[PDB]
RNA sequence: AGAUCAUCGAAUAUAACGG
RNA sequence: UUUUAUGAUCCCAGGCUGGUUUAAUAAGUCAAAGUUUAGCCAGAGUCG
RNA sequence: GCGAGAAGGGAAGUGUGUUUCAAAG
């Protein structure tokens, strides 16, 4: 779980093209969801470290703000009816860790199952 | 701290529950069912009947001193209730409340 | 007013201290650097004396002891990283430093190094206990080391916690335990035959009995100590002690040096 | 068959000899020495039946805890003195009667204590 | 005591489920097996804090009863409550043993 | 019948059982 | 033999809970760590 | 014959209360 929070520092760079990241089982699954939304150009497992590319548009990067909700020292859980109040009138991306794999916040409400808020992408206050 | 006078909480006559039982025939929860009668008892009346009656002294709490200071001027403190029948006497005056 | 001074040394403490050095100075009839007779045959008789252990230095003498002990617990030739070999190698290193501290007492820099090795060896036993239980008991008997099991977390009380210093209780009889001197267990002042009054900061080191934390035969009974009686195994006197290195109530572990 | 009758007078010597109230530790050892119960009954045999019979509760043996501790003794151990119940003459008589038959019915063709059984 | 709105949050519900077991059962490891037919089971519980939104752990040592005396020190077992009081310390009954420590 | 944070008064800690 | 910093021994004081509406893209779906007003449970015995 | 403390704050800290279940005198 500790290695998951170490990906925000590397992926949050302006003047860079590719950054390394420690190899982890959970980290690989997270990158898949981000690529679908069009946030990561691509990634490759280089053995002990994973090389992840950075996407840019008109100079500025596609990622501008990263918020870590879940931490190794504690665990944030929200009911299906409570996640909607938290996440409303926004374009942000919340990573939800449900029993049936990992999915975004939009899919969590559709199934109505209780997920787990891991991190936030392109989120304001 | 040895032989120190302690204090215990008060407890009145617990009313029995309507939904009681006589004898639990192999109960299948993790507890004991309540009783209807509870503390109270049924005795034969004078006129050939059945009525409730206050049982023998219900656990007279001797640990706590009397509240009203003016109790000795109208009542004799330090009383004893003995049970005798012809030349037979039983030792049951100690009214101790055991742990749950 | 009493003066704080060091306590006198007990008569038995001095006698045991000299005996320990005598054993470490013993030189058996053997050879260093694995100088088997095959190669030694090419040398002259005069020259061969120099290669004997009697003419060897401390470094060579100490290294020879490790090889003999390693072979006793050697799984395969040229293999020293196994926990069995490391357990014996560390034991010889601790004694080597302890003997040096007796002759040299102004070397305060090495005092901290000894603690590191003592703690390091303790962790080795914990790992070896969970991976192999039968082997953990066999190695203790050969080295005469107090076997201790790790099945429950150790308590925070010092009167019943573990003590890495007294691990080798069988080999060392003067580093088992001592008395408390913190607030109420302090020693009372006394007057020597000197026209002066002095006080000892530390209590005298008494000689403990041989039956320290050992099984004994119990008598069946029913009282406060045994609400449900005494087990059959306890009567025979064969139960296994979980923490044999416990100092017991009203006692403290011995110092590092 | 033809179980012998235990005379009251005989039990008086055993009860007073082991010595109003007395502890249960000295009575258990004295019972076997007299040999009134007659394999040889072991010390643990009497202890096991004492707990299985629920005699501590019946006799109110736990009432002495509140005298020392008070309110702290009401709660369970985890939510404490553990001395045995000091049986008196009256109390001891009952126990002797109960244990005398518990050994005879252990090998009788027709059980007396518990004859029934649930499937 | 928890308020009405505090009984519907996911944090409190999750903690409740972990603590809650069939027949009010508990999980713990034995730490003392000296007295005959007696074993002290150390159970671990959980609680929720509505201020900092963090859950801690606190040990709960209790006494149990064993018939065959199969359990030994340092062996995780299962306990079941009872609606009475037997002995001075005995307050639980054994069902089974999950793990067994070598000797 | 099971489970079910303790707080204030500045503070001052190891106590009770058997050889 | 048993408790003991996850507070054992031990001194003083405080009895636990509910109460509908309640503005702000803090638009609460139960008023969001802790605020109350008809109310629930509960509160020893004695004429010697 | 039946009803009547309907005016009770004196006791208690791991207690009083709350919550989850159960109860064919």
């Amino acid at each position: 779980m500790q290695r998951a929070c170490e990906m925000v520092v590397s992926l949050l760079r302006v003047d860079a093209l590719s950054q390394r990241c420690p190899f982890h089982v959970l980290n690989v699954q997270i990158l898949d969801l981000l690529q679908r939304e069009g946030l990561i150009r691509g990634f490759k497992v280089d053995g002990t470290k994973i090389d992840i590319l950075l996407k840019h548009y008109k100079g500025a990067p596609v990622i501008r703000n990263i918020r870590v909700v879940s931490k190794p020292s504690r665990d944030i859980w929200l009911t299906p009816h409570e996640l909607k109040f938290r996440t409303r009138f926004n374009t942000g991306l919340w990573i939800m860790q449900t029993s049936c794999g990992v999915i975004s916040h939009r899919d969590c409400l559709r199934m109505g199952i209780g997920g787990k808020m891991l991190m936030a992408i392109n989120n304001g206050y | 701290a040895f032989d120190r006078l302690r204090r215990l909480p008060n407890k009145a006559l617990r009313p029995g529950k309507c939904a009681g039982s006589l004898f639990p025939s192999l109960p299948a929860s993790v507890g004991d069912a309540p009783s209807v009668h509870g503390d109270f008892c049924v005795v034969r009346r004078a006129d050939g009947g059945f009525h409730l009656v206050p049982p023998y002294p219900p656990r007279i709490n001797r640990t706590v001193e009397p509240y009203p200071p003016s109790a000795g001027n109208f009542y004799e403190l330090n009383r004893q209730f003995k049970l005798q029948w012809k030349n037979v006497e039983y030792q049951f005056v100690p009214k101790l409340l055991p742990r749950p | 007013v009493a003066l704080k001074t060091r306590a006198p040394k007990s008569p038995w403490y001095i006698e045991a201290e000299k005996e320990f050095l005598n054993e470490r100075a013993q030189v058996p009839d053997a050879y260093i650097e694995r100088w088997h007779g095959e190669d030694l045959s090419k040398l002259s008789p005069a020259l061969r004396r120099c290669l004997h252990l009697r003419c060897a230095s401390s470094k060579e003498l100490h290294s020879w002891r490790k090889l003999q002990l390693c072979r006793l617990l050697q799984r395969r030739p040229f293999d020293t990283g196994s926990p069995a070999v490391q357990l014996a190698c560390l034991t010889e290193k601790i004694l080597n430093v302890r003997a040096h501290l007796l002759r040299h007492f102004r070397d305060q820099q090495k005092k901290k190094v000894l603690s590191i090795w003592l703690s390091r060896r303790h962790r080795v036993m914990k790992y070896l206990y969970r991976v192999d239980f039968n082997l953990y008991k066999y190695v203790c008997q050969q080295l005469r080391i107090k076997c201790v099991r790790f099945a429950i977390p150790d308590s925070r009380d010092r009167q019943r916690a573990i003590s890495p210093i007294a691990v080798d209780g069988d080999r060392c009889k003067f580093l088992i335990r001592q008395k408390l001197w913190k607030a109420r267990f302090r020693p009372r002042q006394l007057k020597q035959v000197d026209g002066k009054v002095v006080r000892f900061t530390r209590h005298p080191m008494e000689q403990p009995s041989s039956a320290w934390n050992l099984p004994k035969e119990h008598r069946p009974s029913l009282s406060r100590a045994w609400p449900y009686g005494v087990r059959e195994e306890r009567l025979k006197g064969n139960y296994v002690i979980q923490n044999p290195t416990a100092a017991g109530l009203g006692y403290c572990p011995a110092p590092l040096f | 068959s033809s179980l012998p009758r235990l005379l009251d007078s005989e039990l008086t010597a055993i009860f007073q000899g082991a010595a109003i109230t007395v502890s249960s530790n000295r009575l258990f050892k004295a019972l076997l020495q007299s040999g009134i119960l007659d394999p040889v009954v072991e010390f643990q045999k009497l202890c096991d039946l004492y707990e299985e019979g629920r005699f501590y509760r019946t006799w109110a043996g736990g009432a002495h805890i509140l005298k020392i501790s008070g309110v702290k003794g009401l709660a369970p151990p985890g939510g404490i003195d553990g001395t045995p119940k000091h049986m008196s003459y009256e109390e001891f008589r009952t126990f002797v009667h109960a244990v005398r038959v518990w050994l005879r019915d252990e090998r009788s063709p027709v059980p007396l204590c518990d004859a029934t059984v649930r499937a | 005591h928890y308020k009405t709105w505090q009984r519907n949050t996911a944090g409190y519900l999750r903690t409740f489920m972990r603590n809650k077991l069939p027949n009010n059962e508990m999980i713990g490891y034995v730490i003392n097996d000296k007295h005959p037919k007696s074993i002290r089971v150390a159970c671990d519980r959980f609680m929720y804090v509505m201020r900092y939104k963090k859950t801690f752990r606190y040990t709960k040592k209790v006494w149990a009863h064993d018939e065959e005396s199969e359990a030994r020190l340092g062996d995780v077992v299962r306990i079941q409550p009872l609606g009475y009081r037997i002995g001075p310390w005995k307050n639980y009954v054994l069902v089974r043993v999950l793990h067994k420590e070598p000797r």
